[PDB]
């Protein structure tokens, strides 16, 4: 959103998986610096690592080395 | 004017409403200067 209009979105999507399981975000970070590399944390691990500028929305790729949800992260 | 539009002998009323209406036109020529600041984001504007 700007910062007035909370009635027009600036930028508005969504970010889902291919299959119908419903992407739970876990602590999930901002890019640092704003590089739109984004991290997104989940329950069973799964850090969905994305961009945001260009076509690069959805989910570009992921990793998994634990099964618990990621309640703290830091993109440094 | 009331008074003013009697001695200009029409009825004060057609100079009220033509008075409330004066009021009308430069309100909507301060909205062309909203459109002329804000353009259209006034409606989300917290100014606006």
């Amino acid at each position: 959103w700007s910062l007035d209009m909370l009635s027009h979105p600036q930028d508005s999507m969504e970010l889902v998986h291919k299959q119908s399981k419903a992407v739970a975000v876990t602590s999930m970070s901002f890019p640092v610096g704003d590089v739109n590399n984004f991290v997104v944390g989940s329950e069973e691990g799964s850090v969905y690592t994305a961009c945001r500028h260009g076509s690069k929305a959805g989910i570009s790729e992921m990793f998994e080395g634990h099964q618990g949800p990621i309640t703290g992260i830091h993109c440094h | 004017a009331c008074k003013m539009s009697h001695v200009r002998d029409l009825p004060p009323v057609s100079g009220s409403i033509i008075w409330a209406k004066q009021i009308d036109r430069q309100l909507t020529a301060y909205m062309k200067r909203v459109e002329d600041v804000l353009g259209k984001g006034w409606e989300n504007h917290v100014e606006g």
